[PDB]
């Protein structure tokens, strides 16, 4: 029972967010998974990365994927970097102190757009849900929340503290005022979605889904509809894919970043008359984001990030007339610590020098103490890698039936056996001593190879009835386990291939095999989402444990004893004890399919290549109706009398908060009360409050409109209250009360007679209509 | 001509067309009656000419102008919804009511009328412009508005609105026209009895007002 | 004349004479009217 947590993360160059460029070219900000990177361009070395203080997998860690850095943007002058994540929280770091000072949460999904004015100490955010919100920092609170879209917020733009314009995944463009604080203007921008938007002080450009882009103008003209927006220009034929991000440049150009590994720079001097397509920039990888940097209008310097972890730079000289260059200049590309693609094979030496192989065959050697790459080689689509402790060599089995081997000191190709197998060789393993190698290949073939001194030579081969997935040889070199296409796990005696036992019952192919150090326990993983642990003395299913919702991709033991690690596609890593068979720990490190797992030979740190290019070293250590009536009556009458006294001189917190005139407030409490209690409440309230009640009624009669709004209610209450407290009321003498009652009588009668005459006019007129029609069209 | 919406004749006397990759029939045309023998296509202008057993010819042509006018309708609807929203925001209940009738939004129309009464509580029944609008109202518009008034009158708390609109209609429309409009008699017969009910209820409220008067008389007599 | 469900698919008309338009309701209004109809249909 120990506690271990992560201690590194490699190849996290380009996550899914917007690169933020800085003048000193100057350094660059980019998104890491749950982390942010900044580094200089000429160097390519991670200047710094900002993360959270609790390592994943700690005691306090939550059994959920950490939210990924999906957007980020900063003010250099204020030196503040706002960042927004997948779960809708926005935090903000100071670069000097490299710490966060305040966080927010106002949305419910990922955040797409961040813009802010430190000059207005206000951050404006538009997230994946349909609402756009405006926060202030010195107020550290949301001033309000604009919400009228219905799909998302894709494009976003602002003016001052006064106007806003916004486009969304539902193809409507909306203009909002900020004082009146509402969405005033809308126009259907594009038939489908309306992705891209960028606004010049006069015109704006909006791009849809199929290179259809529209050019509109702005104005502060005071018509209901016009001036605010138009439909002037329709430009097209940029590419065949949807645009994503548009941005201006002027010392007179702009750039449209598409999703087809293409940026298009245009010039501004009908659509043809205005615009001018400057040039195109093409890369070999799917691109993500961009931002320019130019000087003197003689050079164009651009930053880009691809889908794979590559940062690209682009420089183009020109002369305000010609691009001067048929192709741009990649003055800088930043990858080396990356991988270009998904990792497939991780292996650890005794000296603990780490391996990583990918579709490129970009076999890569890192080291823990430096975290950096040691060296690289390229071999194409290589699935599995393995250490040779003798000489610290490495070997690769590929999807092409090819077997290669490289050295950490010399060059790549020391020996390279071609045509090793017809189809892909799916796995390989070495004997614990390291002279005999085994390969399992989709030719249904198991080739046994020997290390001659140096070369390899297949001393033999074996043929199987079905395709083969994985192979594992005993640490004691006694047994050889085969995981075939069908749910079959055969075990042979290593010396002579005697077909010693068979294991079945996974309802799916077995994808991972291991056996203990004592060669008693064998653990098997399949896509059936459950690990089965077996005793090999009789080939018996000791236990079956369901886990890892998607499919347990790979399992590994620990050298000391029966404690194992399981990694799946649903991006969890479970640490289990094969004696209690309970999940000791449940790591939630990263968020893509956990393809490759490798365990320390002795130590305990483990590494888990995700699909998101994640390498993980793991190191160890209540009033009553009526009652409320008199209360509100006190408030209202007191305020009204204070106002009256102030008026005569000239001759509450609750009220100012709710922004209601006291008469309306009292009417509110009367509406809220419920009639079955209204009866009893009017009996309960004492005579002094009755008198205050009559004052209130006079007040409404002065404020006629309320009277017409709620005429039946006030009539019913007034009449019942008098019918109850008649004796005492008439007994009292008060000339001002006589005047009040005379008023209330006169105005109430007048209102009643008005609605009375209305109803009578209507009934007689409609009766005339019916009898007339009945006389005419009825025979 | 599009190489996609392949077309088929049929001796039943009709044509049916569908996308080649679709596998399901898209549009059915039934101009001809008895049979159909000859079918021909002009490509550059994709025109379908069909000749049947009889001596009748038909020419057919696709349209995307349908899509254009559909998009026109959608754009216009969104514009006028914004117009209505801003109208309720600021005022101009005449304009707001016009758009509410043009769009059929019972909530927004009802709120417009309630606010109109509120501001008109200070012959005239509403804003003079609003009354003129009701004057210029159409026939199907009248039937829709009077249906809405019928329901609001079925209610008890909204009969003031319903009666006010009905009175405005009566004082600014022609009774010959109202009798002549179809279904209007059914609407009116539904309206009347609830109006009689509200009539009696208001009467009894006047009676209790006279109770208040009596209390005044006795108070003065004591004084 | 009682009142009943509205003829057009674009509206819902309650018992107390309010007529609703499915489009001019806000999203939260849509949801609450929904949950009410759901619990009524569940009771029945």
């Amino acid at each position: 029972y120990q506690r271990f947590e992560q201690a590194a993360a490699f190849g996290v160059i380009a996550s899914n967010a917007n690169c933020v460029w800085i003048p000193a070219p100057g350094q660059l900000i980019t998104s890491a998974l749950e982390d942010v990177n900044i580094w200089d361009i000429k160097t390519g070395d991670l200047v710094s990365k900002l993360s959270d203080g609790l390592p994943p997998g700690a005691s306090d860690a939550r059994g959920a994927k950490p939210a990924e850095c999906t957007y980020l943007e900063a003010h250099k002058d204020t030196d503040l970097l706002a960042v927004g994540y997948a779960d809708g929280v926005i935090k903000v770091w100071d670069l000097m102190s490299k710490t966060v000072l305040l966080n927010f949460n106002g949305h419910k999904a990922a955040i797409t757009l961040l813009q802010f004015d430190g000059t207005g100490t206000r951050l404006i955010s538009g997230s994946k849900d349909s609402n756009i919100i405006v926060w202030d920092l010195v107020g550290e609170v949301g001033l309000y929340k604009l919400r009228s879209h219905k799909d998302s917020i894709t494009g976003f733009w602002c003016q001052g503290e006064d106007w806003l314009i916004s486009t969304s995944k539902d193809g409507m463009i909306k203009l909002w005022d900020l004082k009146t604080h509402q969405c005033i203007e809308t126009h259907i921008a594009h038939t489908g979605e309306c992705w891209g938007l960028a606004v010049k002080d006069d015109l704006l450009i909006t791009t849809g889904t199929d290179s259809q882009v529209k050019i509109w103008k702005l104005d502060i003209e005071n018509d209901k509809m016009g001036g605010k927006l138009t439909e002037m220009g329709i430009f097209e034929k940029q590419s065949k894919q949807r645009g994503l991000k548009i941005e201006f440049i002027t010392n007179s150009f702009f750039y449209i970043q598409n999703a087809d590994k293409t940026i298009e720079t245009f010039r501004i001097r009908y659509s043809s008359f205005i615009l001018h397509p400057f040039q195109t920039i093409r890369s070999l990888y799917k691109i993500k984001s961009a931002s320019w940097t130019t000087v003197s209008s003689s050079k164009l310097e651009l930053v880009l990030t691809t889908s794979s972890n590559t940062i690209e730079y682009y420089s183009i000289p020109y002369e305000k007339r010609d691009p001067t260059s048929p192709a741009p200049l990649k003055t800088h590309t930043i990858e080396l610590q990356g991988q270009r693609t998904d990792v497939r094979s991780i292996d650890i030496s005794d000296d603990n020098k780490l391996l990583a192989t990918a579709s490129n065959g970009s076999l890569k050697i890192w080291n823990i103490k430096t975290h950096k790459c040691i060296r690289t080689f390229e071999c194409g689509y290589a699935l599995t890698c393995k250490f040779l402790p003798g000489g610290l060599l490495v070997i690769l089995g590929t999807r092409n039936g090819e077997l290669q081997l490289f050295d950490l000191a010399s060059s790549s190709l020391l020996d390279t056996i071609e045509d090793a197998h017809d189809a892909a060789i799916w796995s390989l393993d070495l004997t614990s001593d390291g002279k005999r190698l085994v390969t399992g290949s989709a030719d249904k073939t198991v080739k046994f190879w020997d290390f001659k001194v140096l070369k390899l030579h297949h001393d033999t081969t074996l043929e199987l009835t079905d395709d083969i997935l994985c192979v594992r040889v005993s640490p004691d070199d006694r047994y050889l386990a085969i995981s075939l296409l069908d749910n079959t796990v055969k075990v042979f005696f290593l010396d002579s291939m005697k077909f010693y036992l068979s294991l079945y019952g996974h309802k799916l192919p077995v994808l991972s095999i291991d056996i203990s150090f004592d060669s008693k326990m064998i653990i098997t993983s399949s896509a059936d989402k459950n690990i089965k642990i077996w005793g090999l003395d009789f080939g018996d299913c000791h236990k079956s444990l369901f886990a890892h919702q998607d499919s347990i991709m790979n399992v590994k033991f620990l050298p000391q004893s029966h404690n194992f690690f399981s990694c799946s596609k649903d991006a969890v890593v479970k640490y289990w004890d094969g004696e209690k068979f309970e999940c000791i720990q449940k790591l939630y490190a990263h968020q893509s399919e956990v393809w490759a797992l490798a365990v320390a030979t002795d130590g305990g740190f483990v590494v888990s290549s995700s699909h998101d290019h994640s390498i993980r070293i793991w190191e160890e250590t209540s009033l009553k109706a009526g009652e409320r009536l008199m209360e509100a009556l006190d408030l209202g009458i007191a305020e009204i009398e204070g106002l009256e006294a102030y008026n005569r001189d000239m001759k509450n917190a609750v009220l100012i908060a709710v922004n209601k005139t006291p008469e309306q407030y009292i009417m509110d409490t009367l509406l809220r009360i419920r009639m079955s209690q209204l009866e009893d409440a009017l009996m309960v309230m004492p005579f002094s409050y009755v008198l205050k009640f009559l004052k209130f009624i006079d007040t409404v009669m002065q404020n006629k409109t309320l009277l017409h709004s709620h005429l039946p209610l006030i009539c019913k209450n007034l009449f019942f209250i008098i019918k109850f407290n008649h004796k005492e009321l008439v007994s009292q003498k008060n000339e001002e009360l006589k005047l009040q009652i005379n008023r209330v009588k006169t105005e109430l009668r007048s209102a009643l007679k008005s609605t009375e005459d209305d109803l009578g006019f209507n009934v007689q007129g409609l009766k005339f209509v019916k009898q007339q029609w009945n006389l005419r069209h009825n025979y | 001509n599009k190489q996609k919406q392949l077309i088929s004749c049929g001796a039943d006397g009709l044509i049916k067309i569908w996308d080649c990759s679709s596998g399901e029939c898209l549009k059915t045309l039934d101009g001809h009656n008895n049979r159909l023998w000859a079918l021909s296509t002009m490509n550059d202008g994709d025109m379908i000419v069909s000749a049947d057993a009889d001596g009748v010819f038909q020419f057919w042509k696709d349209c995307e102008q349908e899509i254009e006018e559909e998009q026109e309708k959608a754009k216009l609807q969104v514009e006028q919804e914004q117009s209505l929203q801003n109208y309720m925001s600021k005022g101009d209940w005449t304009n707001a009511f016009l758009l509410a009738m043009t769009l059929d939004h019972p909530m927004r129309l009802f709120n417009v009328l309630k606010r109109a009464l509120g501001e008109s509580r200070s012959e005239v029944i509403f804003n003079e412009e609003l009354d003129q609008a009701i004057s210029i109202l159409n026939d199907e518009q009248l039937i829709l508005l009077m249906k809405r008034c019928r329901d609001w009158n079925t209610n008890a708390k909204t009969h003031t609105i319903a009666q006010r609109t009905i009175r405005c209609i009566l004082m600014h429309h022609n009774i010959a026209k109202l009798s002549e409009i179809p279904g209007m008699v059914k609407i009116v017969d539904a309206i009347i009895p609830y109006t009689q009910r509200h009539f009696t209820r208001v009467d009894n409220l006047v009676e209790q007002s006279y109770i208040l008067d009596y209390a005044l008389v006795e108070m003065d007599k004591l004084f | 004349y009682n009142v009943g469900k509205a003829e057009k698919d674009g509206e819902i008309r309650l018992k107390n004479g309010v007529a609703m338009s499915k489009e001019e309701l806000t999203r939260e209004d849509k949801n609450r009217l929904r949950r009410a109809l759901k619990r009524k249909r569940s009771k029945a």
